[PDB]
RNA sequence: AGUCCCUCCCGCUCGGGAGGGAGGCACUCUGGGGGGACUGCCGGCGAUAAGCCGGAGGAAGGGGCGGGCGACGGUAGGUCAGUAUGCCCCGAAACCCCCGGGCUACACGCGCGCUACAAUGGGCGGGACAAUGGGUGCCGACCCCGAAAGGGGGAGGUAAUCCCCUAAACCCGCCCUCAGUUCGGAUCGCGGGCUGCAACUCGCCCGCGUGAAGCUGGAAUCCCUAGUACCCGCGCGUCAUCAUCGCGC
């Protein structure tokens, strides 16, 4: 019954690790969201990931695709109150970075102040820059 | 013997066991989704993290007398790891504790002394000392020096 | 008043702000409601760098002041 | 009876003992019991400051300090003595307060 | 390889920085077994000690009139 | 771990309540009057000896050892390679952790050889203490490196210090622990093996001490 | 008959009471046999083991402490217990062994911390900042 | 603490323990007044003097330990932007008020620090013990709503009474096993709150998610002699909110 490599919704996950860490790899599921889903699904977070039969994979894929309707509350979700509709959503790898990218483009359009910083690759949240954030290369004068 | 006659952790472990049979103690609807205080980082790991909290709360009003909610939140706080800045002490949440005290009240082990907090009942002292004696009647085999008292 | 919060009344028209020395037009469109008025009128001229001078480094500090 | 309670508090220590012994003697001369002056904790107010007007030079500080000595006396009430402790004429750097229980 | 010697008197502090001490030892088992020589030591020393040395013939150079 | 050992009550004034220093026997006549072996149940003196000249003569050897592992490592002088500055996770003041690692160290030593662990220790602290040194003596204008002799007390200090630093470099960023790396050092030094660090340092001191007599 | 003695150790006071009994001894209500930091349990059993399992079985002691930390109250307990034992039995061939093993078991420790001074003033009296030429 | 009543618990009680209330200043404590240490007592240097070494007895020993108090003068050292002040300019202005911006800009060189580069550790559940100080424009016990920040009520306190205030490093039990990792948490997206007349420029706090450099540091250079250095937390100040700082514990 034992296996070495399993896959759930894109990224494939190790099989000699505990179930709660094996899911950490999926971009969009940290550690505190993994404990939750493993509990709600109905199985331990300490079982060896290789021991996952496939109907349980079907269960997990169900949960990750609309978790609010299974018990995962709407204060612990990737993004609440979607800017296009007040629904509360939890996205994962492929859909995630695109959503952030369009949330950035939206600020680039109207030419806000928080969009131009994203343009020029500078701080965004009000830091100081006389002394740190030196992502460049030294300049000389004379010797 | 009493609860003053054994170490705290062994007694709490043994109490939390029998506690699982009182029908009033049962975990609320948001227990699997909560960490215990703004100073932690990860959720509790065992499945019965409830019964340990409640059982530590009994022994905590036995030998502390009239004690109140905002004083059981200083006890269950800790030190925080807040990034690039130094560490600092913080209190704990409220719901996990208020529910525990209301459930122990409904069980019959504590009671609301008005204006001064809560204290333990006779039923509660019987409950705790019976288990303390039950344990100690075996901690003296491997430690033959407790036999005196 | 750069603090004013854009609202569904102001969508469509074009009002001004005051960025310190002059009034700068901000053609209000949807997707602005919620933001602040002064958020669209920047206030410091973007910086472009010349060349280090006498003191920019320990090699030109006392070799100049005699 | 009703056990008046008097509370003296002053910054000069000597000029307190004399009013204390006045009260003690007055009580003694007449017929009344008394609980001797019970010293209460001193309250010392402390103020740390820098020392130089400008900002140049090393940093050196001051420690100013003001101490306030207190006492407490318990005594019964007899008008022969309750009055006798009214012509006592405290000094100007002392505070007195009288109240019964 | 094993020659021990028993200090009887301290003479003073030599050293470029006050480190070494000149001291007059007496050997107690071996070739001399009774002779008295003069040697420099590193560390602290009382009287009655037992140093262990390896030559029994070096005779450190005299010090500046002990002061 | 077992509740019989977690709760342990002695009924004899021994060392740590376990081992008795009645039969150990110091060979070197030089180091005999400095290695103390009195009964002294608990090794803790609360730093009273570090006030009086030659105060550290009458302090139990186990406490002299425990004190010379309450430190962070090599902080301005490399030891076999690198610095090992480990601040905020070093045991500088934590005497409890020190006493614990030394207890477990002895429990391992007693098993892999079979002798009173303090006899093995007193063997280790003689096959690691060298008795020749070097200096510079300025004379009439100039100096030059000359060889000298090391007094006993300083021999003992250097011995224990090198044992410390030897164990405290194999537990560094490596799978082996600290209590067992304090054993793979004493079992070696007490047997004159080259793989040690305390003994090798003695040889490489005595070499460049002899070669410039 | 009863006796009662004292012991202070850098902000920790201890009040002891000694009287006949079965040989048990409590500290704040804890039995001596149950003190977790073993290095602090072996610290208050030195008078009661240096007297023998004969005197240790004809007295009851019960101390109370407050202040300090797990190791600055163990020593207070030890001082009070030694000063009590040297009076109940009231001999001197035992008081002597309380000076060869450790002289402070009866005289206590006169050491306290030392105030802070103004160059860092939160680290200690003698530790300062780091000099900066150039 | 030793006596005296009442209530309640455990092996069912011979013994042990917890609260009250009656009484007492025994012990701790608070703070006024006295005592105690002088090279005084022995041995050795130095003259026999000044004095210096070692030993007793002692709670303490050789300015008892830590602080306050800085001479005549100099430094054309710093401060006219704390107050005072002579001379020269402004005098319908360089004087007095009000709204919005800046001091928070960023190819770059430097000073002082905070967090790490892991096992002399990271996480989760239990168990332990402090002191200085502050509160009436303010400190908030106790009860109830919330997952968390917080919100609605609200005793007692002008103080050895009520409140801030059951500290952290430490210990026991289980997971990880030498890996850019369950190390490291910068940088960013979305949602919920507090102070404020006003949070975009530019305040602070919470929950989920993403997860950068970093594997012990070249020549050089700094601080420390005992309850001192190192390691861990706390309180005042500044303050309507905000401490990686200063001054104390
Ligand atoms: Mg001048
Ligand atoms: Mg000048
Ligand atoms: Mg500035
Ligand atoms: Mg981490
Ligand atoms: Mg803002």
């Amino acid at each position: 019954d034992f296996r070495h490599i399993v896959r759930v919704a894109g990224v494939d996950l190790d099989g000699n690790k505990q179930l709660r860490w094996a899911l950490t790899a999926i971009k969009g599921v940290g550690i505190n969201f993994a404990t939750m889903v493993c509990r709600v699904a109905g199985l331990d977070p300490f079982m060896k990931a290789g021991y996952l039969t496939d109907e349980q994979v079907k269960k997990i894929e169900e949960i990750l695709q609309d978790p609010v309707a299974h018990g995962i509350p709407r204060w612990a979700v990737n993004r609440p109150k979607d800017y296009e509709t007040g629904r509360d959503l939890h996205l994962i790898t492929a859909k995630l970075d695109m959503a952030i990218r369009e949330d950035i483009m939206r600020l680039r359009r109207i030419r806000a102040y928080r969009g131009i910083r994203h343009e020029l690759g500078l701080p965004v949240r009000g830091q100081r820059t006389r002394s740190n954030f030196r992502r460049g290369q030294t300049v000389g004068v004379s010797r | 013997a009493t609860v003053y006659d054994v170490p705290g952790d062994l007694l709490v472990e043994r109490v939390a066991q029998r506690l699982k049979e009182i029908p009033e103690i049962k975990p609320p609807e948001w227990a699997p989704f909560v960490k215990t205080g703004r100073h932690k980082e990860r959720l509790p790991e065992q499945e019965d993290w409830w019964y340990y909290r409640v059982a530590s709360i009994l022994r905590r009003v036995y030998l502390d007398g009239p004690v109140g909610i905002e004083r059981l939140r200083t006890y269950y706080g800790g030190r925080k790891n807040r990034g690039h800045a130094p560490e600092r002490f913080y209190k704990a949440g409220g719901s996990i504790i208020r529910k525990a005290l209301q459930q122990l009240e409904a069980a019959g082990f504590v009671e609301k002394v008005p204006g001064k907090g809560r204290v333990i009942t006779p039923k509660g002292r019987s409950f705790l000392d019976k288990i303390a004696t039950e344990l100690k009647k075996e901690l003296e085999e491997i430690i033959p020096e407790l036999k005196k008292y | 008043c750069r603090d004013m919060i854009v609202l569904p009344e102001m969508v469509g028209l074009t009002i001004y702000v005051h960025n310190g020395k002059e009034f700068v037009p901000v053609e209000i469109k949807p997707e602005m409601i919620g933001h602040y008025l002064g958020e669209f009128a920047p206030t410091r001229k973007r910086v472009q760098h010349g060349a280090p001078g006498i003191g920019a480094t320990r090699s030109s500090m006392f070799v100049a002041v005699k | 009876m009703q056990k008046a309670r008097i509370k003296l508090a002053s910054t000069n220590v000597r000029s307190l003992e004399e009013v204390a012994n006045q009260i003690k003697q007055i009580a003694e001369r007449t017929g009344v019991r008394m609980s001797g002056p019970i010293p209460l904790p001193t309250k010392r107010i402390r103020i740390v400051t820098r020392k130089s007007p400008d900002g140049e030079g090393s940093a050196t500080f001051d420690r100013w300090e003001l101490r306030i000595h207190k006492r407490l006396i318990d005594i019964e009430a007899d008008e022969r003595a309750m009055r006798q402790i009214m012509r006592i004429r405290v000094p100007e750097d002392v505070t007195i307060e009288i109240e019964l229980i | 390889e094993g020659y021990p010697a028993e200090v009887i008197e301290i003479i003073g502090r030599t050293g470029t920085t006050g480190d070494v001490t000149q001291v007059k030892v007496r050997i107690l088992e071996g070739r001399d077994k009774g002779r008295v020589i003069r040697r420099n030591v590193r560390g602290p020393v009382r009287v009655g000690d037992i140093l262990i040395l390896r030559e029994t013939e070096r005779e450190a150079r005299e010090i500046k009139s002990r002061r | 771990k077992p509740l019989s050992e977690r709760f342990f009550i002695p009924h004899e004034i021994k060392v740590m309540g376990r081992w008795s220093t009645e039969d150990v026997e110091v060979r070197d006549p030089s180091l005999k009057p400095y290695i103390n072996l009195e009964p002294r149940l608990l090794p803790h003196t609360h730093g009273r000896h570090a006030k009086k000249h030659f105060g550290k003569a009458n302090v139990h050897i186990v406490e002299r050892l425990i004190n010379k592992i309450m430190r962070s490592g090599g902080s301005h002088y490399k030891v076999a390679g690198h610095f090992m500055r480990r601040e905020h996770r070093s045991l500088n003041s934590k005497k409890v952790k020190a006493y614990e690692v030394v207890k477990e160290a002895f429990k391992i030593i007693e098993k892999r050889t079979g002798k009173n662990p303090i006899q093995v220790l007193v063997w280790a602290i003689e096959n690691a203490a060298p008795r020749e040194d070097t200096t510079s003596v300025m004379f009439g204008g100039i100096r030059y490196h000359v060889a000298v002799d090391i007094s006993p007390m300083r021999r003992l200090d250097v011995a224990l210090r090198n044992i410390a630093l030897g164990a405290s470099a194999k537990c560094y960023r490596t799978k082996m622990s600290f209590a067992e790396a304090l054993a793979e050092e004493i079992i070696l030094a007490a047997n004159k093996d080259p793989k040690s660090y305390a003994y090798s340092k003695k040889l490489e001191i005595e070499r460049i001490a002899e070669s410039s007599r | 008959r009863i006796i009662q003695t004292t012991g202070k150790r850098k902000t920790a006071i201890a009040r002891a009471v000694i009287r006949e009994g079965k040989g048990r001894v409590r500290i704040n209500g804890k039995p001596v046999e149950l003190v977790e930091p073993e290095i602090a349990r072996f610290t208050i059993l030195e008078p009661l083991i240096l007297a023998g399992e004969e005197i240790w079985n004809s007295v009851d002691i019960d101390v109370k402490v407050q202040g300090g930390g797990f190791m600055g109250q163990a020593e207070a307990a030890r001082i009070a217990i030694a000063r009590a034992l040297v009076e109940w039995t009231g001999d001197m061939n035992l008081k002597e062994k309380f000076i060869k093993y450790d002289r402070t078991m009866l005289v206590g420790d006169p050491r306290r911390t030392e105030p802070h001074k103004p160059n860092r003033s939160t680290k200690g009296p003698r530790a300062k900042r780091q000099k900066s030429y150039r």
